[PDB]
């Protein structure tokens, strides 16, 4: 025949290859396509959708609906910090089982800005103001409201518009960060403080709730597929 | 204003004066099946206005310890008007829907609901060797209820909002067509579901195209001396309903 | 023969594919289709919401 | 290309425009960029969403089962093995596909077939290189009841014959659902009564793989184990779903055990 | 293409046209569609009859025999094996071809050759990789009487030499009947007297396959078994016949045992 | 070289075949010939029977 | 020779494949075709023909 | 081409031009040729710097590790092996790359997998041809804790399956640093505190290779050893550094022992 | 298939070869290049730079 | 197909390469790029130093 020579990897089965192989049903006539609503073509069409964030994921609250809501009240002082967590949308306890965070744990890299939407779920007679802050890393989490407003922030005013977005910008030395927690790839801190107070009439409740949502922006991407660590088995299911 | 809307279907009409837009699920509006996607060769009956028209379901009481409610479709409309009659006599059906949830309150009340239509909301079971039975999946016009904590049984649905009755994060039911009803903003949600299936038509008793779930994410709360009964009413109209495979009534 | 650009960076770069089979199920997977439409999940609303304006007027 | 949006330069503002404020009571989610909440520079951004396509995500071979069979029938493995085709006996591959409700795709099946020597009271082994058959029997076909029966004639049944010490054998399979897409979740029943099997297993009916040694048994014993690998190709997926939270229990049910949403934290404020 | 007819939209009717009524006393069978017996919508139908062609139906390899031979001659298998070529010793392949009276086709012959170690009182085995010969002897050729004789020189006889641990060997065979098609059923005799062999076996005379080990025997024993697979290609078939109802008895006769038309039912009305 | 369409759906799509042998029996089987003529079994009658009319007048 | 690399399924015998293989009778001259009445090209030419149905298929 | 400069013919000179004299206090180094310091003839010079390119220098496969694993677990090797990816456990390949501070390149990974028989009290061995898996687990993936666990399903993890007696398997890897080049030397720390790991090992996070036998263990024991070879391709390198003078101590540090600049001479004047 | 014949060195791994091999991360998007000062393209750009010579390399 | 000169002497001489993969990392290494710029190491000075002149005037 034609002179040929075999080169390394001639008989390998690589699981990430794409090669052609004979069909085992030659000339099989497939069912016609029809339009099925909601065609997905990319997983950044799932990551850019809001998903409720469990920002109150203490031990008692894990299997309850308390996980997704953080109480906020009419304080007799200024009121301190409401919450804060290290940003890292794939390795943080807070963010990693959201839609954004579970699409992140099939990948080893990520980049781009993400947006944390917040919604006040008080009364319509209740009103407040809050400081939503992002601090880039290298100086630790802010421990005062003074240090939190030296970072990136949006002052949220509760009104008819029930929600306010703190868009947290990419700001990174590297073009990508690791999904895993790595000290070189440190991603900053998120916090929330009272800017004023929740002020409410006598006949309306002094306590309210706040929820947080997270989603990717339009500059966001992921790289390098890998198995997720969130699903496992000890024997085949039957 | 953007807060006022009417939807007229058949001889029914709904009015809202607080609403947060209309969600058209997947950006696809209900329509009749085309000739290029058909496979049932008999003429389809299209009853138009007689089946497409709002049908108000049984209301549920929102309490401070409520964990949510669900109604499966088309089996919540199986006894409703001529929509339910055309289910009886036909092997196949195919319909989109506009689902409209109503829940008004005062400005001294607070709470937040997720209103979400989940395609193919197959549900787990308390016992891992058994399938849930029909009586526990469906209540018809009456809702089945989620529970705050895990339940036990043999053929009971595993109810526990955290898993959403499906073994998934309850906070992630937002890639499905959804709106929220937050009592300080709006008093109504509207979702318009197209027909979504992988077959062009299907039997209407043997299959549930989607399930409407209503789940409190912020509990009902109010100061004692205010209204303590607050219902949630679900009024849902078929859209572009058509049926094929006419035969005698029943489903067995 | 089909000649198509390779995946390459950033700041030769073509490959040749010939199909060897009579079925299109036999063909190598399409990995270079990067079309998207996130708006049917991310913005599935009847009225177009303009970002700068109030959501609810 | 799959290239992402550039950042747009933005100056100071003071206007009645409110990109930050929104209502989340709409199903709509905010479209805000960094160019709406702070200064920002222009960044020409060359990053691509190339590998986050569903045809790159799902297009890596995943083991779906392995099944064993033995020449000697040493440890109750018979002289042939069988597997009712499904994708739900493995956690990893199952989870990826269950992020979608409907998938139409072609498959590529690769088999990794290995054998090992077994303990025996036999003395002197010099067993030839094994050949193996992998037979696909479509629904309602005759089935093996022994290794020697007429069903292994493969007159219309698709079949692979492969000898050890060679590259793993593979065959493409086309899309082949009765429907216009495979159904990952079915909220129906198999009866109009609303009895019988409930769930996606109602619509599962994908035939059975059988595998045997083609060689006659030799005085010792060999067990062969065949690992089956499916790779989706040419995929279109529809109706995104949440990824699973709970571990699976069963390959025909979604039954689940109640599990935590997320892991613990000490308090609301952590560093 | 092989695409099927579309359904045509049809309204109410009341006419002297009678598509439903027919006489079946004509050999003609009715041409009625659903568009003649009820309303019907227009359905654009994309289904194909592609895989129901006779060149897809018959064009999958089917085992037609296997024959064994042994180095030691352990269990009366000789040092070579033989098979008079026919397609009628296997039920499955035979039935498919017997749905036609005349077939002209080319064949493709694939051989799956395996060996196994045998019991022996021999000690210490380290037997080299076997080589095997498969020799086709056309009608009226000299035949092996031993493994060592002059007939295995293959000076004009077509032959394959193949070594174990390699891909199954195959060769095409062209159409080669004396007639203008192969005859599946012959209602004649081999004599003008009307005596001798009756049936299709009169016209069967397709030569003989012989197969041996080429290697000299080693102190133990190996038995090799060769499985022969025929695949029709380039087929034209003529005169459709009923599929078989009865199980076969013999590979040279159609003799049959009287068997039931169909399986039982309880009554005329069943659900 | 012969370039011919693949089997593909429904609502690139060609392959190339070169024959390597001097015999046409060596060639791969023809699987893409979909011609039919059912009328010689289904309607084997001397006089053309029109469906709408009586079979027997 | 020409650099080549073998890929999965290089030595398999798939029974539904179609590949070319050398003839064992090179330059063999086949019998001429003639028209034989009743050529079948599809099995839907057999399925579209009437066949008596046993609707009274009780045990006796 | 990479052709070098020609020598230019030059005559006697006597001028105020001083090519020989220079100041080395400038960072500039002299550009003098022989055509500046003596007569010289014209030499047309065809010599090339072709093989002294950085893409020929670095583009030869170099062993970076080997790791062993055993079916029996005879000598504490487990049934699988692991290696945290780095290039710094071998002197030779490491030194070549450390003549540069930043390198961006693609890699080509070739594996040379061998097995050997082990001492055992087992009698009669006729072990089938081994198959082996080599699995790459990206950072933050689940890891093997046994040879049988779910992680070897390789649903998204890249993986090679290879059988002994075949050509060494290889796969390309693209450039994949978080940065815009790999960093050979990092003068920083992993903490803003300036604590923790110091050096280039801060930025090392390249995943882990795992390798096992796919075949079940046989009554004897086999140990397999896999040698991993990296070849840079498509290289751009930046910031030249001195070649190493000192022998390395550690694969995560540059710590070194004080060593001589050059070897001895007897005196200033040697012949 | 196409008639081919293997020639010496068909399965060898030569360490100075250059051949193509499938990527194990298909469609991976690499980081953009940027200009990093001091790009080396040849080792005669290192050899043509002065280097202090130890001409007094006695034992002490 | 890309046709490019081989490495050959001193005082046919082309080869053909076709890329078989969809990635440029899969491609054979570039060994025939012989560009140089030694002046950024060898002459990295702000003012151009002319060889025949004094270094320091
Ligand atoms: C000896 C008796 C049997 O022991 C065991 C022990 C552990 C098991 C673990 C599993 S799993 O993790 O659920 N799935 C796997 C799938 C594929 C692979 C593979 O190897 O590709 C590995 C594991 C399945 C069966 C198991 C049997």
């Amino acid at each position: 025949g034609l002179p040929t020579m075999l080169t390394p990897g001639s008989t390998q089965f690589l699981t990430s290859d794409d090669f052609q192989s004979p069909s085992a049903m030659p000339q099989f006539d497939v069912t016609p396509e029809m339009n099925i609503p909601g065609q997905v073509r990319n997983l950044m069409e799932i990551a850019e959708v809001d998903s409720v964030v469990p920002i109150n994921n203490l031990q008692a609250n894990l299997k309850t609906m308390e996980a997704y809501r953080v109480q906020v009240r009419s304080t007799d002082e200024m009121g301190g910090q409401i919450f804060g967590f290290p940003l890292q949308p794939g390795a943080s306890s807070v963010l990693q089982r959201t839609l954004l965070g579970e699409i992140l744990n099939y990948y080893t890299h990520w980049s781009g800005s993400l947006k944390l939407t917040f919604v006040f779920c008080g009364s319509a007679m209740a009103t407040g103001k809050f400081l939503l802050a992002y601090s880039p890393p290298g100086a630790g989490a802010p421990d005062s409201r003074k240090n939190a407003m030296l970072g990136t922030h949006v002052i949220w005013d509760v009104g008819l518009q029930s929600s306010c977005v703190l868009c947290v910008p990419w700001i990174s030395q590297t073009h990508y960060r690791y999904v895993v927690d790595d000290k070189y790839t440190a991603s900053g801190f998120i916090s929330c403080w009272y800017q004023t107070n929740v002020i409410v009439p006598a006949e309306a409740q002094k306590s309210c709730y706040i929820m947080c949502f997270v989603s990717a922006c339009n500059d966001f991407s992921v790289r390098m597929l890998r198995d997720t660590q969130f699903i496992k088995q000890d024997t085949f299911y039957q | 204003s953007d807060r006022v809307r009417s939807i007229t279907l058949g001889n029914s009409t709904i009015t809202t004066q607080e609403c947060a837009n209309v969600v058209v699920g997947y950006g696809v509006w209900p329509d009749y099946l085309s000739d290029e996607e058909a496979t049932a060769e008999d003429q389809p009956t299209q009853p138009d206005v007689a089946t497409c028209r709002f049908y108000t379901l049984n209301s549920v009481k929102w309490e401070m310890q409520s964990a949510g409610w669900w109604w499966k479709f088309p089996d919540a409309l199986s006894e409703m008007g001529l929509f339910g009659q055309n289910m009886q006599y036909h092997y196949l059906g195919r319909s989109g829907y506009t689902i409209h949830v109503q829940c008004n309150a005062s400005k001294f009340h607070q709470g937040c609901l997720l209103v979400v239509c989940v395609p193919e909301a197959e549900m787990g079971c308390t016992n891992a060797e058994n399938a849930p039975t029909y009586g526990d999946l469906c209540g018809g016009e009456t809702a089945k209820q989620f529970e705050q904590n895990a339940v036990t049984g043999e053929t009971a649905v595993q109810t526990a909002v955290c898993n959403a009755g499906m073994g998934v994060g309850v906070g992630n039911l937002t890639i499905y067509p959804h709106q929220w009803i937050n009592l300080r903003t709006n008093n109504s949600a509207t979702i318009v579901m197209p027909y979504i299936n992988s077959v062009p038509m299907d039997n209407m008793f043997r299959h549930n195209n989607f399930t409407l779930m209503i789940i409190p994410f912020a509990p009902l709360d109010y100061v004692t001396g205010a209204s303590s009964y607050i219902p949630i009413t679900v009024t849902v109209a078929p859209m572009s309903a058509e049926y094929n495979g006419l035969r005698l009534a029943g489903h067995q | 023969a089909q000649v198509s650009t390779q995946k390459t960076g950033a700041h030769i770069i073509h490959y040749t594919n010939i199909n060897y089979y009579k079925d299109a199920a036999s063909n190598s997977a399409n990995r270079q289709d990067f079309t998207q439409d996130p708006s049917k999940f991310t913005e599935p609303v009847k009225d177009v919401m303009i970002k700068s304006l109030p959501a609810l007027n | 290309m799959g290239r992402v949006a550039d950042t747009i330069a933005r100056g100071p503002s003071n206007s009645e425009q409110i990109p930050a404020l929104t209502a989340v009571e709409t199903g709509h989610t905010s479209q805000v960029d960094p160019s709406d909440t702070m200064q920002t520079r222009h960044v020409h951004n060359y990053h691509s969403r190339s590998e986050s396509s569903i045809e790159n995500f799902l297009c890596r071979s995943a083991c779906v089962i392995y099944i064993k069979y033995s020449s000697a029938e040493s440890n109750n493995l018979k002289r042939y093995a069988e597997w009712v085709i499904n994708t739900r006996q493995v956690a990893q591959l199952r989870r990826k596909m269950e992020m979608f409700t409907y998938i139409r795709c072609d498959m590529e099946l690769t088999f990794v077939i290995t054998s090992h020597q077994e303990m025996s009271t036999a003395t002197n082994s010099d067993v030839p290189v094994q050949t193996h058959q992998i037979m696909y029997v479509p629904p309602g076909g005759p089935v093996p009841t022994s290794v020697n029966d007429y069903v292994w004639q493969t007159s219309t049944n698709p079949s692979i014959f492969w000898t050890e010490g060679n590259a793993p054998p593979r065959m493409s399979i086309p899309f082949m659902s009765i429907g216009n897409a495979y159904t990952m979740f079915y909220d129906g029943w198999s009866n109009f009564s609303r009895d019988g099997i409930y769930g996606y297993n109602s619509l599962n009916n994908m035939g059975t793989i059988y595998a045997r040694h083609v060689n006659d048994s030799s005085p010792g014993g060999l067990t062969s184990t065949i690992r089956i690998y499916f790779k989706p190709k040419h995929v279109k997926a529809y109706v995104p779903r949440p990824p699973r939270l709970c571990q699976y229990k069963k390959a025909k049910n979604v039954n689940f055990d109640v599990e935590a949403v997320t892991t613990e934290r000490a308090s609301l404020v952590t560093t």
